[PDB]
Order: structure tokens, then C-alpha cells, then sequence
């Protein structure tokens, strides 16, 4: 009963509650954690490990889903087009929303209880958790029906079987493309992502393409990036009536908000015209996600920063200074190394304060402290770590979407044309989108463009006989 | 495995023919280092009251957030150069890659 | 396990008339595969899960 | 672990400091390379008949044995420059370092 | 069920099967019995089958001392504080001690020779019994804990018994560290390898794992190659002791009676020092006293160690002999004409594509001593890389290497460096005639022998307090 | 759990009528250890491991 319990007993390991806490006056109350599962359940020979539910690649299996049973459950198995399963009862102005989830315990039903829109089903079990999220996860599985139904149209003696494989396919090879081309040089800055990723070769079976289990922790960067509000445009890129920004805090689980507030144009443009939070060594997350997660739908709201350091403790992860060494960055001893390292003697004080030695710092703590490489959102340890990783992923990727066989020369030239804006117009309401790179492009109407300028992916290539 | 496939299974099985779990679903991370239990297998740091890591008491979690984390939130730097669409892609990206298991109630 | 509100859509062709044989047979080793072997079987299991079966 | 120690624990334990079980007895080995099994988690090639490898039948490791291990023992070169002890030193040292359990009987 | 009996393929038993032609067993319905190492997580079908080590990786003499508490106490003499480790108290071997007797539930060593009933011996490792040669380094390191022990309660009249054997026990370990990185890694490895895998050591680093490999168990069986067929046993004029002075091998397995009744350990060590070990040639790999008659006197048939470990490497999940090259940096064969090159021998290249099919497919072990020899070596480059690699590991993530600062003062380094295993023999046996160093090179009496009173002993007089 | 046959020389030091003190309570500790806490447990684990214990019954 770690929900409610503050005993701390197998599988229980709660976040205890330090004197004089801003928010939490209870001292005899605790933030909630569950242990993560181990791969070897009840040894004492084995080293606790910890279990991924997913598959490792970039295949877009938070579309398709990483099981058997939840990916057939995900389709369309009443014609033969190819296509993943749409809400029932509603849409977004006549186009598809996700199905809908029957969970024992539904989180989002406690969001707005008059509304009872209960979560969303997808490939991943995330998918309601930020609507933003959600509007993503839409996107991808109107993009799958598009691409199917031109398939179809294109080669109409495909049965849907071959329909739905070509379509995920392409969808996969999307999602890696935008990954690799698009999101990951913005992350890393050029320096890292010419060291950690050089230009592909070709695949080597000899590449472990597991995730790490430090990438789980490490990856969480960009819980630095999260801002306090969602924001909800019009078609004028004004703020959308009646919430147009919204406290996170009133949107985790709102899938009501898809369904019921105007779907998921709104959103995607107030992503597209919305900043990211800088993380600053001062300033590394919102309140919004340190005060109040998850408040809605349980007894206490969650601290997500303190989670993921109680997270890497309960994977039994090594400090900041075994991560340096492993990839080759100097290890500071003192407060004074420390601050060097940092660029700031002052981040080095408080964390010396709380942890008496750089070897103990935990790993995002650790990470997101770093000073920033030059047009990256990393510092060199984290940009190591999740470098090291998407390198393993791509060389290790027998389906990578350039590895000879998978793709002809032809299908390739097509895909190196898409984009996520392109994406964005052919799927929404929308008809101005961000400027390539849409990750950098922020503000509207300077960085912004008519869908029209952009080219849409030509599946030619792909026609049979 | 078979010896000739076309696409991608559902739990990435199969991907790498030598080894076909690696990248399939329901299996152990790799590790890079050697864990680092209270214990040495099982327990973590900050488990049992008094016992230190390394020559030291461990942090509370919550103070380290308390202490270095938490800003004054009105004050917050907007990025320049990034959308939020960045940050939104990052946990989209996140959720193809990794999910970690953790008992129900 | 638990039945899915979507797949309410999928009793609706199995009782239509006018779908073809190929159809329904693609839909009926869909629900066998989760232990559903008959129209009967499929609309219980939808009544157990909270669904309205009530136009059945 | 003891702050300070000066002598080895018999189990091994401790010699790690960070990781105390590292080096310790009824551990499970190390691995350079990910495992390759039949089933890709436990069966060991051999196991299934007609189960390939990589492409090729699994030979017989009694037929590996008898065409490319066996000679006629009169033919056997001593080393010039090795003696008996060489080869003894060499299992004695295994022995501190490995052994595997099987069950028995 | 009964692996030992049955030839049926059911856990924990995987039966080698037998081909046709055999030049041993005719019957295709017989087999060679063999047991599944244990797995680390029974049962699981999550986590990936991995195998157990029994013992400390360490170079630390757990052979001598054991890896388990239990066990290092029952190998004790508790009858007094003199530190002493316990020997037999039925036979002695000239008045020098012998190992002390196990008490087993199916004694092997009794089925050697029935009217003898000598049983197996217990020491710190149970394999100790396996080979009468094995048996007296075991009892010789046993004696040498015993005189160190003597010595230094007499140096250091108040040290109690706890005092005594951990301090006899450090120098044991640290002995065996000396032999085997000064004397014997070399001749194994050769001199390149050895400067590449084991340079000048430094200090200790906590960040090297010093776990034995899982590939180890099975590289570290090149010295099958090395053992002759007969044990030779050899008179204090270095000549043949009668009436058995070479015995086969096949009647040595657990003949624990050998050291017991037919003259102890003196004619046995004379017999390693004077005689050659076999050479490792490709046409020449293992000889048929343990690829035909492995422990035929104490099971049902005899067994075949070559087989064995190439089942072992299997039940282990081990890759094949082209993915361990490419893990140590070496080229990878593809065709038989490349096999040929790596292994200098195309009739050899095209005996094993006949059995595997493609160099992806060898067996490590098979693979492995294959390979010509390194010049001065005995392993070729993937054995040397794999078994360097290994001791690399165990030197530099060793806490208690001896060369370690705060291990000894310099003082009792300097006279450790003076130990060697010629002085060790000279110490604790009735041999006053040994090979001159290097003992592990030199093997032809006399021109390699020099009367003991040469050799300097261990002068312990930095361990007085 | 096994006696082994150099603990029963362990037995005769227990009963050695006027050796010290200091060294059987050494080993009555080692043999508690065990799960043996007389020297009837001790023997009688020793006889059924296999051994003689009858050269102690006088
Ligand atoms: C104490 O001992 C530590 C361990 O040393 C190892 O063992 C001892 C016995 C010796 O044999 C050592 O030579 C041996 O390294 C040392 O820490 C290690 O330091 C090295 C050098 O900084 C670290 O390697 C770096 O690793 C970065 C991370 O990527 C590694 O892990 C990936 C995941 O498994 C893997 O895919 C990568 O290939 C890489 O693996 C390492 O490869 C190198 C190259 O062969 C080996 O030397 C490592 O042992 C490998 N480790 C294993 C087992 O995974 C890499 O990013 C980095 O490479 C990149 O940056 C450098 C920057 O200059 C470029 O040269 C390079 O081209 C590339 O762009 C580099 O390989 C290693 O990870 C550290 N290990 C640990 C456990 O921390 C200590 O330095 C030593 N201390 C002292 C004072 O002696
Ligand atoms: C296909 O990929 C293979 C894996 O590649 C890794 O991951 C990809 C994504 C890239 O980042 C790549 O750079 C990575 O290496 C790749 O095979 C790898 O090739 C390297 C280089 O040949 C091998 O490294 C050598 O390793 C041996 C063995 O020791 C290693 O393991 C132990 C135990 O974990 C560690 O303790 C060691 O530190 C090593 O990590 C070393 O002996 C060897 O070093 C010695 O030799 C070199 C060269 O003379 C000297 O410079 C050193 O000082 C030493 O004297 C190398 O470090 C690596 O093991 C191997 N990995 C695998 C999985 O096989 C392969 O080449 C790629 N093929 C292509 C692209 O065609
Ligand atoms: C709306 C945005 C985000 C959240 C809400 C959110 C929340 C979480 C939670 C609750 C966890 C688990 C905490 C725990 O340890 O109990 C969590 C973990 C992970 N994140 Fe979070 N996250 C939001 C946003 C992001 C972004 C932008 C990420 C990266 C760019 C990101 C990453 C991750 C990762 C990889 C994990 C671990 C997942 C796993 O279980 O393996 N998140 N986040
Ligand atoms: C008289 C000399 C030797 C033997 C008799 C002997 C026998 C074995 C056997 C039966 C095994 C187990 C086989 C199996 O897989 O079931 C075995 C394994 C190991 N060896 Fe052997 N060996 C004799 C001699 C040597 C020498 C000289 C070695 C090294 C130089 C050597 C090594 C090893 C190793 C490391 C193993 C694996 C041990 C483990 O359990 O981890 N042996 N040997
Ligand atoms: C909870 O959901 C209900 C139902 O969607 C919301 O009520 C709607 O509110 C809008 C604007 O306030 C009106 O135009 C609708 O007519 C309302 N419908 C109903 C059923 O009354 C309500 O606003 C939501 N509450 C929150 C959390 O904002
Ligand atoms: C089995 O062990 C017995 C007992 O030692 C051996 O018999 C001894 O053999 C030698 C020479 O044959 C004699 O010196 C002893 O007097 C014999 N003793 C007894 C008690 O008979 C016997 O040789 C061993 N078996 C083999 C085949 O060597
Ligand atoms: C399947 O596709 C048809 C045709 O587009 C559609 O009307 C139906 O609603 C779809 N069913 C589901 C469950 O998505
Ligand atoms: C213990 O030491 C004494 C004195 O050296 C010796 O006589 C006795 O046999 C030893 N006992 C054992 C079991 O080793
Ligand atoms: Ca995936
Ligand atoms: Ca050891």
C-alpha cells in the first residue's frame, strides 16, 4: 500500500519529509514510491536489476505498442485498410481521436468528474499523462491512417495486413529521422553530436542496442525543460478561450481537455509558439512538477525531481564522479574542483551541502547541474550518456531507415523530405506552421510559414506491380 | 528466429539474429557499471537510517529539491532558441524507448 | 482482459446482414484470441466490463 | 562494509568498497558479450535437433572432438621449454579462481 | 532425471549425443552425461540464463583457505591459538602433514581403489583430490601456512591464533600472487601480450570490476592442452621410483591412495619439475587419457574433457569464436581461405567449416587453441587477449594486491620479492634438489637443478612487533 | 553439516582430563557454531556421518 502507507516496506520505499519543508508541514507525511520491479524477483544471489517494458529501438512502438495481445488491440480488425483503431464517440472537427482505455483504476475520470472521459489507449501507457503528449500520440496515428490510405489507393491489392506493415514502417522511419536529423544536434550542440555520432555506416550486429539502465534516469533532463502552464492557440496564434493557459497541475490526466476544450489544434500550436523553459543552474525546475504532480488524481502532490533521485538510488545507480570517469570526464574531489567543473562556486556549495562528496551526487542531479555545450541543452556528462545511447540504437538497429535492404534508394530520397511541421498540416486544422527547424522556430508570426510551402512525402517509390 | 523477415516484430525480438532478445520488450537493462546497493545487491542507498554512502549521509531526496531544485517559478528564463514542441518531442521519444515496471497496489 | 469500447463497434458488423463472411471470420479469430468464441461470448464479456449491451 | 579492515573477508565481499559483492563468492559471472542461447534466454544451442545456428547446423561437439581434437598419442611432442609444473600451476590457479556449480545427482 | 544414467535430454541433464563412426562408442543410443551449470535466477523466463561462481575472483589462496565461512573454519585447527590450519590425523607423509579427509555422501576417491578406502581430501577448493599432482601443490601451500604460522609466533610470542593464520594467510596469497604474474602469466602469454595486457602496475582502482568472466571458465581450459597422459614420479636422484613411476591418467582421477600409501608428494613435485609438459600442436590438441578416459575408473564411461567444454561453452550461451576476435580487436574469418590465413594451416580451417559451417559458429575453446602460439607463448592472440584481459582485472580491482600501498610496509615487499616456488619446496618437503627459476621453464634434470641450500628463504623479520 | 574426521581429535581434547581449560571452551564454542551444544551432540553427530565414536564410551 505505498499509495498511502509511509511504512517503509517491501515494495515500499517513500520519500521522507526534511524540517521545515516549504510546502509539506507534516513531517509524519511522506511523497509516495513504489521500488521498480526486479528482473529477478526475491534472490539474494542476483544483483537487483530493474526491467524495460518496451522495445529498445526508435520504432515508434508508443504508437504500435511493444506486445502482441495491446498491438492487434490497437487495429482496426474490421476491414482489411490497414488501419489503427479511432475513438468511437468522438472527434476533434471530424477527425480521429484515440480510442479509449478501460483501466480498473482510470486517473484521468478524477481530473473534471462531471466530464467522465476516461484515459486514452495507445501503444504506450503514458499517453494521457500531459495532453500535449496526448495531441503528439494523435498525430502519429492519424499520420499511420494517412499513409495507409494512400497505400491502399496507390496498390489496391494489399490486404491490410501489408497495408498496416508498410505504414508502421514509414511511420518508424519518421520518428527516427526527426529524432536523429531534427531533435538530437539540438539537445547535444554540434561538438557532442559529431563525437557520439558520426556519420552511419551501415548495421553492426556487434552493437548492444539495449537501453541502459542510467539513460532511464539520465534521460530525464528534460523534466528542466517543462513549463508551468499549457498554452492553447487559435488559428490566429491567439490565446484560445476560456483557459488558454493552463496550471500543469489542472492538466495531468485531462484527457477530458482533448475530448471536450477543441482538441488538439490548440495545443500543438501553443507548442509551436511557446518557449521551452531554459534550465539554469538556479533555476532547474517549475513548481508545477515540484509541488503539485499528480495532484489532482491522488492524496499528495509528487515531487518529480526527488523522484528521479530516489528512482536512481532504487536502481542502485553510481554517483556523478563513476559517470565522469566511465566516460572519460575529469572527477572533481573538492568544492573548489567542483566549482571549476560547474562554472559555479556557488551550485558547487549547495551541493557539496547536501552531499558531502561529488561521488555521491546523484546522476540527474548530478547531470542537469552541468553547464550547458554550446547550442546543446546538455552538459558533457549527460550529453555523453544519451549520445552513447541513440549511437547504440542506430548502429544496433538491423531496421535502421537507412541500413541497405531496408529502404530502396528511391523510398530513402522520399522520407529525407518529411518533416514534423509537414506532418502537423497534413493531420490538423492548421495551415501555418513553424519553420524548419521546428524545434529551434518559437515565435509566431517570425518563425512561422503556409503549409502550402511545404512538400508533401511522395509515396511513388512505393507502388507494386 | 527466421532467416528471412521483412518487418520489425511487435516486441523487437529477433532484431539482432545472434542475440534476439537484445531491444525486445520485458527484458533487464543493460548496465554500463556495476550497481551500487546499501547492501550490495538489493538495498538502497538511504534505506536503513544511519547508514552512509561512501563516508557520508545520504541526502534526503527531497532536501536536495528543496535545496538546489526549487526557484521562485514567476522568475523563469524562456529559452530563446527552443519550443516546447522540443521539449513535448523529448518525453514522445522517451516513451518509444523505455518504460520501468513498478509493482501495483 | 478487459474489453476494449472500441471493439463495441466490431459486435455491430459481426450482426449485420450485410457484411461479407470474410468480415466476420477476420472479427470472430480476433475474439477467439482473447477467449471468445461466439457473438454470445463477445456481448457478455462487453456487459461484465460495464458496457451498455442494452441494443443487444 | 567496516570503514577500515585489514584483512581479506573469506567470501570476497568488501574488497569493492562501491560494490562489495564484485569479486565475492555465489555470484554470478560477469559477461563480456550478450549470451547467445536457441531460445535466445536459456537454451543452450544443441538443444532442439534440427534448431540451426546462425545459418548452420550445430555440430555434434563429440564430432568436433573425434575429427579435429584426437591424434595417436605416440605422437605426442613434449615442450622443450615447459615443464609438467607449468600445466599444474595452471589448474591450481583456476581453482582460485572459478568454479561453476552444477546440481547433483 | 539422473544425468549420470540416463541419456534422456530433460533439466538439469544436456546429454552430448554421439555420431556415428565413433571410434569409441559404437552405440548411438549411449552418451557422455553432463549436468547444466546452475542458473542465477531459477526459472525465470524474464531475465537471461547466467551461471554462478562459487569461489573469490580474487588471486587471494581461497583454494588453500575456502570462499565460505563455514568451510574457512572447518579447514582450521581450533585446538589451540597457533593459527595453524588443520591436517590429517590419521597418515602422515614422512612425518610432514597431509591434507585432512572430507567426509563426501558418494566419496569418488573410494571407488579409485576399493581395498585402499582412502577418501577424498578437503582443502579450500573441492576439486583438491582431482589429480594426485593438483593434491600436492594443495598439501604444499597447506605446509608453507603452517611454517609461516610457526615462524611468527615465534617472532611474535603475544600474537593470538585469529593473528597468526590472517597474517600466514596474507603472505600465502601474496606468494601466489607473485608465482603466477612474475613467473607463470609470461610463459603463458608471451612477452607482447603480457606488455600489452598486463602493464607496470600502478595502483589500486576501484572502477576496474574484478569479476571472473563468464568466457574465462572456458578460454582458461587451454591447459587441457598442455597435460600429458601419465603421472610421473621421480626418486631423490631424479630417477624413476618403482614399481609405478608412470601411471595412466586415466588411473590418477581422485586416487587420493596414490599420495597416502604409495609414497606422498615428493616423487610427485620431482616428476612436474623433470618432466616436459605436452605441446599444444594443431594435429596434436588433446590427448585421449582425457578425451577417452576422463574419471573412467569412478563413473559408467569415460568421459571426454575436449567435448565437455565445448557443451560447456553452449550451456554458458558463449558467441562463437568470430565475435570474441572482434571483442579483442582481431579479424574475423569469413571464408575458408581467411580461416587458413588466421590459423597458418588450411587443412585445420577446412576440419572445422566441415563441422561448424561458418568461423561465426566455433566454439570458444575449440576456436581458441586452434590458434598457432605467440612467440614464447602458449595461447595464440585470442587467448592471450581473453586470459590477459582477465588478469588485468583481478591485479588492478584487487583492494589487497600485494604491490597495493598500505598492503605491507616496503620493508616486507622487499622481501616478498624474494619468494619462489623452487625456495617453497626446498621449505616443506623432503626434496633438497630443485629446478632453478624459472620453475614453470625449466624441466630437464640435472642441467636445470641446484641444491636448495642456494635458494635464499623469506626473511619475515619486518613482520616483528 | 557433515563431521569431518579431524574433528574427532577435537572430541578427545574435550576429554582430556587436565588439558586447559581455555582451548575446550574454544571448541565447545566452535562445535555451538555447528548446532552441537553437548558432547553428546557432538559424538552423535560424528556416528551418524559415518564414524567410529565407540573408542569414546568408557
Ligand atoms: C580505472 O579503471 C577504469 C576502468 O578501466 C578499464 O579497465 C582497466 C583494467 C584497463 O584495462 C583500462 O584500460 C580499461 O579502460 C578507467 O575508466 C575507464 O576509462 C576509459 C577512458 O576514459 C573509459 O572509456 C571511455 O568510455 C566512454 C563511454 O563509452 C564506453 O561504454 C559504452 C557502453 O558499454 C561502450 O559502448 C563504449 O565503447 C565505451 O566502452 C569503453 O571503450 C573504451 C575503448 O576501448 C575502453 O577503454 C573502455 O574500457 C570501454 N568500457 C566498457 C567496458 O564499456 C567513451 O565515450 C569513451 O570514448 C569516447 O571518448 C574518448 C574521449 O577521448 C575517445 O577517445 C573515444 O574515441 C570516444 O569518442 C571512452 O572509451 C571507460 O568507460 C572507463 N571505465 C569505467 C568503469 O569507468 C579509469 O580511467 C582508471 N583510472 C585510473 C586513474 O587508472
Ligand atoms: C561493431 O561494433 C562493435 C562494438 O562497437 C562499440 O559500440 C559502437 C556503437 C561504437 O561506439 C564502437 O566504437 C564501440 O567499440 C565493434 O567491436 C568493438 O571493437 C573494439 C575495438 O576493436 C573492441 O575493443 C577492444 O576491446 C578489447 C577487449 O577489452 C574490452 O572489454 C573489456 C571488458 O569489458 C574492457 O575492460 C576493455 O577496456 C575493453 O573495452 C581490448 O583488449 C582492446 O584494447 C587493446 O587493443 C587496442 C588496440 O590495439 C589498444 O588500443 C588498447 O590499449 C588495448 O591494448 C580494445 O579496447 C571492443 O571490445 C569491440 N566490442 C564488441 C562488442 O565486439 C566492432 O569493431 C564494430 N565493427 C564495425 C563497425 O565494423
Ligand atoms: C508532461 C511532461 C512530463 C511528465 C508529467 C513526466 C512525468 C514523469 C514521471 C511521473 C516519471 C516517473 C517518476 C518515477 O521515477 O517514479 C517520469 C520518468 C521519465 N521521464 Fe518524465 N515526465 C514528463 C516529461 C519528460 C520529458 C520532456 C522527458 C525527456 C525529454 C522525460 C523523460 C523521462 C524518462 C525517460 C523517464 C523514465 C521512464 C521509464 O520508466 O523508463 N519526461 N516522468
Ligand atoms: C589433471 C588435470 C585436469 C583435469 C582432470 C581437469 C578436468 C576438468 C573438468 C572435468 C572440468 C569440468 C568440465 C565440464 O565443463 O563439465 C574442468 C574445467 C575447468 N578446467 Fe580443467 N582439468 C585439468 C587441468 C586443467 C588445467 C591445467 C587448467 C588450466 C590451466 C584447467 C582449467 C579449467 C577451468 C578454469 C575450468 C572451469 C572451472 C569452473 O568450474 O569454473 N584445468 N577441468
Ligand atoms: C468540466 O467539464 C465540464 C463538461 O465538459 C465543463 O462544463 C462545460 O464548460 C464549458 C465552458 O465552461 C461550457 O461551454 C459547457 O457548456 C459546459 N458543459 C456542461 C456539461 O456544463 C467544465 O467547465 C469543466 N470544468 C473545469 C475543470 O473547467
Ligand atoms: C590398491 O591399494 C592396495 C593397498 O595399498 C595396494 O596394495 C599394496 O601394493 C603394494 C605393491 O603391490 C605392496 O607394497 C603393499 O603391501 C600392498 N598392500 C596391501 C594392503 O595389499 C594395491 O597395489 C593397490 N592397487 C593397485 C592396482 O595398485
Ligand atoms: C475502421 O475503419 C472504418 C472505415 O474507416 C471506420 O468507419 C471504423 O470506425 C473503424 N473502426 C475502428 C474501431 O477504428
Ligand atoms: C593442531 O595442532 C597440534 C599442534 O601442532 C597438532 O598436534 C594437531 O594434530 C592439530 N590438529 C589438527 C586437527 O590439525
Ligand atoms: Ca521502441
Ligand atoms: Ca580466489
Amino acid at each position: 500500500n505505498c499509495e498511502t502507507s509511509c511504512v517503509q516496506q517491501p515494495p515500499c520505499f517513500p520519500l521522507k519529509i526534511p524540517p521545515n519543508d516549504p510546502r509539506i508541514k507534516n513531517q509524519a507525511d511522506c511523497i509516495p514510491f513504489f521500488r521498480s520491479c526486479p528482473a529477478c524477483p526475491g534472490s539474494n544471489i542476483t544483483i537487483r536489476n530493474q526491467i524495460n517494458a518496451l522495445t529498445s529501438f526508435v520504432d515508434a512502438s508508443m504508437v504500435y505498442g511493444s506486445e502482441e495481445p495491446l498491438a492487434r488491440n490497437l487495429r482496426n480488425m474490421s476491414n482489411q485498410l490497414g488501419l489503427l483503431a479511432v475513438n468511437q464517440r468522438f472527434q476533434d472537427n471530424g477527425r480521429a481521436l484515440l480510442p479509449f482505455d478501460n483501466l480498473h483504476d482510470d486517473p484521468c475520470l478524477l481530473t473534471n468528474r462531471s466530464a467522465r472521459i476516461p484515459c486514452f489507449l495507445a501503444g504506450d501507457t503514458r499517453s494521457s499523462e500531459m495532453p500535449e503528449l496526448t495531441s503528439m500520440h494523435t498525430l502519429l496515428l492519424r499520420e499511420h491512417n494517412r499513409l495507409a490510405t494512400e497505400l491502399k489507393s496507390l496498390n489496391p491489392r494489399w490486404d491490410g495486413e501489408r497495408l498496416y506493415q508498410e505504414a508502421r514502417k514509414i511511420v518508424g522511419a519518421m520518428v527516427q529521422i526527426i529524432t536523429y536529423r531534427d531533435y538530437l544536434p539540438l539537445v547535444l550542440g554540434p561538438t557532442a553530436m559529431r563525437k557520439y555520432l558520426p556519420t552511419y555506416r551501415s548495421y553492426n550486429d556487434s552493437v548492444d542496442p539495449r537501453i541502459a539502465n542510467v539513460f532511464t534516469n539520465a534521460f530525464r533532463y528534460g523534466h528542466t525543460l517543462i513549463q508551468p502552464f499549457m498554452f492553447r492557440l487559435d488559428n490566429r496564434y491567439q490565446p484560445m478561450e476560456p483557459n488558454p493557459r493552463v496550471p500543469l497541475s489542472r492538466v495531468f490526466f485531462a484527457s477530458w481537455r482533448v475530448v471536450l476544450e477543441g482538441g488538439i489544434d490548440p495545443i500543438l500550436r501553443g507548442l509551436m509558439a511557446t518557449p521551452a523553459k531554459l534550465n539554469r543552474q538556479n533555476q532547474i525546475a517549475v513548481d508545477e512538477i515540484r509541488e503539485r504532480l499528480f495532484e489532482q488524481v491522488m492524496r499528495i502532490g509528487l515531487d518529480l525531481p526527488a523522484l528521479n533521485m530516489q528512482r536512481s538510488r532504487d536502481h542502485g545507480l553510481p554517483g556523478y564522479n563513476a559517470w565522469r570517469r566511465f566516460c572519460g570526464l575529469p572527477q572533481p574531489e573538492t568544492v573548489g574542483q567542483l566549482g571549476t567543473v560547474l562554472r559555479n562556486l556557488k551550485l558547487a556549495r549547495k551541493l557539496m551541502e547536501q552531499y558531502g562528496t561529488p561521488n555521491n551526487i546523484d546522476i540527474w542531479m548530478g547531470g542537469v547541474s552541468e553547464p550547458l555545450k554550446r547550442k546543446g541543452r546538455v552538459g558533457p556528462l549527460l550529453a555523453c550518456i544519451i549520445g552513447t545511447q541513440f549511437r547504440k540504437l542506430r548502429d544496433g538497429d538491423r531496421f535502421w531507415w537507412e541500413n541497405e535492404g531496408v529502404f530502396s534508394m528511391q523510398q530513402r530520397q522520399a522520407l529525407a523530405q518529411i518533416s514534423l511541421p509537414r506532418i502537423i498540416c497534413d493531420n490538423t486544422g492548421i495551415t501555418t506552421v513553424s519553420k524548419n527547424n521546428i524545434f529551434m522556430s518559437n515565435s509566431y508570426p517570425r518563425d512561422f510559414v503556409n503549409c502550402s510551402t511545404l512538400p508533401a512525402l511522395n509515396l511513388a517509390s512505393w507502388r507494386e506491380a | 528466429c527466421p532467416e528471412q523477415d521483412k518487418y520489425r516484430t511487435i516486441t523487437g525480438m529477433c532484431n539482432n539474429r545472434r542475440s534476439p532478445t537484445l531491444g525486445a520488450s520485458n527484458r533487464a537493462f543493460v548496465r554500463w557499471l556495476p550497481a551500487e546497493y546499501e547492501d550490495g545487491f538489493s538495498l538502497p542507498y538511504g534505506w536503513t537510517p544511519g547508514v552512509k554512502r561512501n563516508g557520508f549521509p545520504v541526502a534526503l531526496a527531497r532536501a536536495v529539491s528543496n535545496e538546489i531544485v526549487r526557484f521562485p517559478t514567476d522568475q523563469l528564463t524562456p529559452d530563446q532558441e527552443r519550443s516546447l514542441m522540443f521539449m513535448q518531442w523529448g518525453q514522445l521519444l522517451d516513451h518509444d524507448l523505455d518504460f520501468t515496471p513498478e509493482p501495483a497496489a | 482482459a478487459n474489453f476494449l469500447e472500441h471493439e463495441l463497434s466490431y459486435i455491430d458488423v459481426l450482426l449485420d446482414k450485410n457484411a461479407d463472411q470474410a468480415t466476420k471470420d477476420n472479427l470472430r479469430s480476433y475474439f477467439a484470441d482473447k477467449g471468445l468464441h461466439s457473438i454470445k461470448d463477445i456481448i457478455n464479456k462487453a456487459k461484465q466490463d460495464g458496457f451498455d449491451v442494452s441494443k443487444y
